[PDB]
């Protein structure tokens, strides 16, 4: 990882490691010869850790009515959240119509766009971190 | 018969009776209108000073204790507690030294006082509750603040920090108590009082040197208990703990020996703080200084109570009550909303204040709520109505918050009516703003084709009634113009006139006549130029 | 500083003609004392303009367009009740400044009356109906006038000749902050500057050019008030609207210093108050410190 | 210096309400005299009348004031089958005063074929609506569709009751956070109503039951924080429902508390304007004080007196 971590491959990451662990107290537990060779060597050639560094390191940087979205996302919702959102700005602009209603409407695509790419960002770090 | 109605303040509210308008020859007899509202419990000039001192305590406890905690755990919130409680004791100071203000002939300050160390009683308690060995030093604190008169004042000084030969040695053998290892003292009093055995007004004085201990407990009965439990403190053992017999002389002595004072601090001695909250209620006052009370013992429920977290459910309804208590004072009700921090409470009174309202302080303290929000809107969008109502800088505000198109059809009915009229909206940088961009073009017109072509826009988008003086002046700008690509105009203008005659089906003529053929001229101008 | 808390929202206090006064709104008796306090009295009407015309002379306009003059007589402790005045504004005028003869006075809706000593025929009058609230006001010349109204807008106006036209006018690119700040220097009649909402800091030379001189925003909440020292035009202290006034030394700094952390403030005056918008109460006694 | 006294009306035949304004510093009062009085509270504390006028022909029951965005307007209801609308009107030149006050008409309905007992306007969310009862025993409902013209008045809705005593009383609750709602009171079986979704039209979800007596009035309390709504009742007796929605039927009904202290006729139940006290008075002539426990039983505060 270096420029994105996927949901799905912290998922899949995360598995292999799982899936690595048992292998190696199975090996411990009883002694093989080919095995003890492929994991001393293995061991001699941190490097994975220190690729896996950068990624995290992208991905803070990444992470680094407006209370209203952030509590909704807290909570979490672009079905429920996102649509909630929607109509509420309708009801905000319902007092009044604005100076030019397609600005307006420009507007509104380009915040719930935004509003969603934005969320979908912030859900990520949840599978990166999980990876 | 009785009628009630509420008004829109809390301290305004009316009750009148019904009668019948003639009954058996007799008019109505029930004329009287009572104004029911919040009467007593607020009042009085010094009174404010008061009620504004523990406003200011209650802010700076607000203030000190939630900073304490950004800070985080610390010993220092153990000693921050206790800084507070001598706050409150300075307060109460200040409010006896208040009493003082009354001046003949006759004054009230007794009950002010007296009120007053009630509050203090409970601050002492409070640090009583903030080891054993402690506590007799706190009680002993306590005494101190709280012939033979003669010989009780010169003990009591003391407490709180031959004939004459056997006083003095009795004074000596009292002091080789104190000194000691306790078990030396319990000795040393024995001793003592094997030499007054042998002793057998002076002789009384030598007698109370001596102590050892009973006499004391005779001046409790010739009294008070909590003096007596004082001098226990003080001069016996310096240890508190076991009050059972001590509350028994308090309650035996104190009947040898307000009652209902007395009732209060029994209670506080069992520890309450239920009962000592019923005993507040019954006194009925102060609340809202019993519910910051409250709120200070939530706040301290520091030793894993269960009851201390109902406890805290405690505390939580007394703010709600110090905010049912608050009635009209600007700065109180920021206070209330400060303690309680939800929007129920805020946008409740901020239209209570609405009910209150002076107007620019009024638009003042609404900027201030909007300041503190960084619901909101709709409270935003009422006050700018509000402003309205009460005129051409307040509709300006409420457009700036968003009744524009409104603004949008007076200036141009202005505009409309006066030549001359001049605009402040106009000067500065939807339908109405339209119609503003295409006076600012007449106006460029009339200066002396950027602006006559952002008019004629400005027409495109939007129609106006005398419209027909909108375009005569177009047409006077063709004129100056020449006209040359109106083209579009002219086609223009047919679909304006199309637009009249539909009017017209809807609903001087022989001038708006005039105005037609003066607008043919302008499309032949412009047929000539699309022929040149 | 000490901060003698009287318990009343104080809406304004000044310094003597140690020596001050007092004056409040926020209350059914309207609130105002002298000074270890010579008169407090009682007034209904509120306090919109202020001025001790002398040692016993005083004036003050009041808020239904009111304007009230009484003589503290401090010898006596008696006021002679100088003049009254119904209907000026009835808004209150919304500064107040002194004019050489008559105050420089305005409000919001921009009635400019020229009440004068012994004018209580009100002669004068630019009634030019400002529409936003007129809440600049100082005498330049005098008569050189500047009404602002509240989309800040300083026009330069004009009274000792007639119509109602203003001579001028000086306003930001923007017309963001409504009328609070202003200030003409005790070092030129001439030089002045925007004290505005955003700690705004604009400065604006009259005779050099007329841009934004200044554009710095440093407090946090609207333009509250200053006080400069009365001969040292350098040194002021600035807040914002909660009241927090920052040692904006221009003397020489400009940090958390006052005795802060409160709410408004009520007037300035200062050889000392001064004024936030929600006009609060707080007290100094120490202003050479 | 303040004080409150008795004050006379100025009323010649008997005052039927009393209505207090937005702000609660204006009072309005009808009376069988035919004629609305209007008091201003001034500043020096005493009440004193800004204007009395003859509004209707015949003895005006009720009156109400509209929300103070929409503008200064008081309803008023009468015998005459009438309900009018007044707009308060004050005139100054863009001079110093030169303004007028005077009470106007802005419209009239005539659509109540019989005298009508009660007039209310809705919370000021739902915008200019109102409902009036009348002997018809016709509920209806007036909306202005435009706030600009005070005149149109447009008839809303129509809903039958019953035939006798009548009272309104919306649901003060903001709207964003619940529905509107209306509790009517007439003589005995009281059915209240809600509002529909998008069929436009009133239902009666539940009705208030074990009510004693006629039905003299009805209030609905200001739900300031609290999920459930209190609707209060003088019946000659007085009583407190509490109306829970959840979730076909959403509504549910229990009753808080009775009251028979007054011994007598309970003419007039009124709320604050949090909804945290509660008044009812009386033929006993006492005004009792309620507040809510921390059970949600009521309890009386405190009784005036008069004689």
């Amino acid at each position: 990882s270096v420029e994105e971590s996927e949901i799905s491959a912290m998922n899949q990451m995360s598995w292999l490691m799982k899936t690595a662990t048992i292998e190696l107290r199975i090996t411990s537990l009883n002694r093989q010869r080919s095995h003890t060779q492929r994991l001393l060597h293995l061991l001699l050639d941190r490097k994975i850790l220190r690729i896996l560094d950068s990624i995290q390191f992208s991905n803070e940087i990444p992470e680094p009515v407006i209370a209203n979205c952030e509590h909704k996302n807290r909570r979490g919702n672009v079905k429920l959240l996102h649509r909630v959102l929607v109509a509420e700005v309708n009801a905000l602009q319902g007092m009044a119509a604005i100076g030019q209603r397609p600005l307006l409407m420009e507007e509104i695509n380009t915040i719930l766009q935004y509003v969603v790419e934005r969320n979908k960002l912030l859900q990520c770090l949840h599978a990166k971190r999980h990876a | 018969h009785i009628g009630f109605s509420w008004g829109p303040g809390d301290l305004l509210l009316y009750e009148t009776l019904y009668q019948k308008q003639g009954n058996s020859e007799t008019a109505a007899r029930c004329p009287f209108m009572y104004l029911v509202r919040s009467d007593e419990d607020i009042y009085s000039p010094v009174l404010r000073k008061l009620f504004n001192e523990s406003h200011s305590i209650f802010v700076g406890l607000q203030k000190s204790a939630e900073e304490a905690s950004g800070k985080s755990r610390k010993a220092q919130l153990v000693q921050v507690s206790r800084n507070y409680r001598s706050v409150l004791r300075a307060c109460m100071e200040e409010m006896h030294t208040l009493s003082e203000s009354t001046r003949e002939t006759a004054q009230k300050y007794i009950s002010q006082i007296s009120i007053l160390s009630a509050m203090e009683l409970s601050w002492n308690l409070c640090e009583i509750l903030f080891p054993a060995g402690p506590l007799l030093i706190l009680l002993l604190e306590w005494v101190r603040l709280h012939h033979e008169k003669f010989w009780d004042g010169v003990t009591g000084y003391v407490l709180q920090g031959v004939l004459d030969d056997l006083l003095k040695k009795m004074p000596m053998l009292h002091t080789g108590g104190t000194q000691t290892f306790e078990l030396k003292w319990q000795h040393w009093r024995e001793e003592c009082e094997r030499h007054l055995q042998n002793g057998t007004h002076m002789e009384a004085v030598c007698r109370v040197l001596l102590g050892d201990e009973e006499v004391l407990l005779e001046k409790r009965d010739l009294m008070t208990w909590y003096h007596f439990l004082v001098s226990r403190l003080l001069f016996k053992h310096p240890t508190v703990k076991p009050t059972e017999l001590h509350f028994y002389a308090q309650s035996s002595l104190d009947m040898f020996l307000p009652e209902p004072l007395d009732n209060i601090l029994l209670a506080a001695f069992e520890f309450d703080i239920h009962q000592v909250i019923k005993e507040f209620s019954i006194v009925s006052s102060n609340w809202w200084f019993v519910a910051h009370l409250t709120d200070l013992l939530d706040h301290c429920q520091l030793f894993q109570a269960h009851n201390l977290y109902f406890g805290a459910n405690m505390r939580e309804f007394l703010l709600l009550d110090y905010a049912s208590g608050l009635f009209s004072h600007h700065s109180l009700w920021q206070l209330g909303v400060d303690y309680f921090d939800p929007n129920l409470g805020r946008e409740y009174l901020k239209l209570h204040m609405e009910r209150i309202p002076s107007t620019e302080k009024k638009a003042l303290k609404a900027l201030r709520i909007c300041e503190q929000r960084q619901q909101v809107r709709s409270i935003c969008k009422t006050m700018a109505m509000q402003s309205l109502c009460n005129a051409l800088s307040w509709s300006i505000r409420a457009k700036d918050a968003a009744l524009i198109s409104d603004r949008f059809l007076k200036e141009y009915c202005e505009r409309g009516n006066f030549t001359d009229l001049d605009l402040i909206d106009n000067l500065g940088s939807l339908s109405d703003r339209l119609t503003f961009l295409g006076k600012y073009r007449e106006f460029h017109r009339m200066y002396s084709f950027s602006e006559a072509a952002s008019l004629l826009l400005s027409l495109m988008t939007a129609r106006i009634a005398p419209c027909s003086f909108w375009l005569t002046l177009l047409l006077d700008a063709l004129p100056l113009l020449e006209q040359k690509q109106v083209i579009f105009s002219a086609e223009q203008t047919y679909e304006l006139m199309r637009c009249l005659e539909d009017r017209m089906a809807a609903k001087i003529q022989k001038q708006d006549s005039s105005i037609d053929n003066t607008k043919v001229e302008m499309l032949r101008l412009a047929l000539a130029r699309n022929l040149a | 500083f000490a901060a003698k808390f009287v318990s009343h929202k104080i809406s304004r206090t000044r310094w003597r003609p140690d020596v001050f006064a007092t004056g409040s709104w926020d209350n059914e008796e309207n609130k105002v004392c002298v000074w270890k306090q010579l008169c407090d009295i009682k007034h209904p009407g509120d306090v919109m303009d202020m001025q001790f015309l002398d040692k016993e002379r005083i004036v003050t306009g009041s808020s239904t367009g009111t304007v009230t003059i009484f003589r503290h007589h401090e010898n006596n402790q008696t006021l002679s009740v100088n003049q009254r005045w119904e209907q000026a504004h009835r808004a209150p005028c919304t500064a107040i400044v002194c004019s050489s003869p008559e105050i420089v006075s305005v409000g919001e809706d921009g009635r400019i009356n020229c009440f004068r000593a012994e004018s209580r025929d009100v002669l004068r009058t630019i009634d030019d109906a400002d529409s936003s609230t007129m809440h600049g006001v100082t005498f330049l010349r005098t008569t050189e006038i500047l009404t602002v109204n509240s989309v800040g807008q300083l026009k330069l106006w004009d009274l000792r000749k007639q119509g109602n036209d203003p001579t001028q006018i000086f306003s930001v690119t923007g017309e963001r902050v409504p009328l609070h700040c202003v200030d003409r220097h005790p070092n030129q009649q001439h030089v002045v500057a925007t004290g505005g909402q955003d700690g705004m800091l604009c400065i604006w030379d009259v005779r050099h050019g007329k841009m934004p001189m200044s554009l710095l925003n440093a407090h946090e909440a609207e333009m509250w008030e200053v006080h400069f020292h009365p001969s040292n035009p350098d040194h002021l202290f600035t807040c914002s609207e909660d009241g927090s006034l920052w040692h904006w030394d221009a003397s020489a700094e400009i940090t958390n210093l006052l005795p802060s952390s409160t709410l408004s403030v009520n007037s300035l005056d200062v050889l000392l108050v001064c004024g936030t918008d929600a006009e609060a109460i707080y007290v100094t006694r120490r202003l050479f410190s | 210096m303040f004080v409150a006294r008795s004050i006379a009306a100025d009323h010649k035949d008997l005052i039927h309400d009393v209505s207090f304004d937005f702000h609660g510093r204006r009072m309005a009062t009808c009376s069988s005299d035919q004629s609305v009085k209007v008091w201003d509270k001034s500043e020096n504390g005493n009440w004193h009348c800004t204007a009395s006028w003859k509004t209707h022909s015949g003895s005006v029951w009720r009156v109400t004031w509209a929300h103070p965005e929409f503008g200064q307007v008081l309803a008023s209801c009468s015998f005459d089958r009438t309900a009018a609308v007044w707009e308060e009107i004050v005139g100054e030149s863009n001079d110093k005063l030169r303004g007028q006050s005077h009470w106007v008409k802005r419209t009239t309905l005539v659509d109540s074929r019989t005298s009508v007992t009660d007039v209310k306007f809705a919370p000021k969310h739902m915008g200019l609506m109102l409902a009036t009862c009348s002997a018809d025993g016709v509920v209806r409902i007036y909306e202005a569709p435009d706030v600009m013209n005070l005149s149109q008045w447009s008839l809303q809705h129509e809903i039958s009751c019953k035939l006798s005593c009548s009272c309104i009383s919306w649901n003060p609750s903001s709207s964003r956070a619940h529905s509107p709602m209306i509790a009517v009171g007439s003589d005995g079986k009281v059915q209240i109503y809600e509002y529909n979704e998008n069929t436009r039209k009133y239902a009666k979800a539940e009705t208030l039951m074990s009510v004693s007596d006629p039905v003299h009035d009805i209030a609905f309390a200001p739900n300031l924080g609290r999920s459930f709504h209190i609707l209060a009742v003088a019946t000659k007796d007085v009583r407190i429902f509490t109306m829970k929605p959840l979730r076909v039927t959403k509504f549910e009904i229990h009753t808080v508390a009775q009251f028979d202290n007054h011994n007598s006729q309970v003419w007039r139940v009124s709320w604050n304007i949090t909804g945290t006290v509660l008044a009812s008075s009386g033929d006993d002539g006492t005004v009792r004080l309620w507040k809510a426990n921390y059970m949600d039983n009521w309890k009386c505060i405190g009784v005036l007196k008069g004689d």
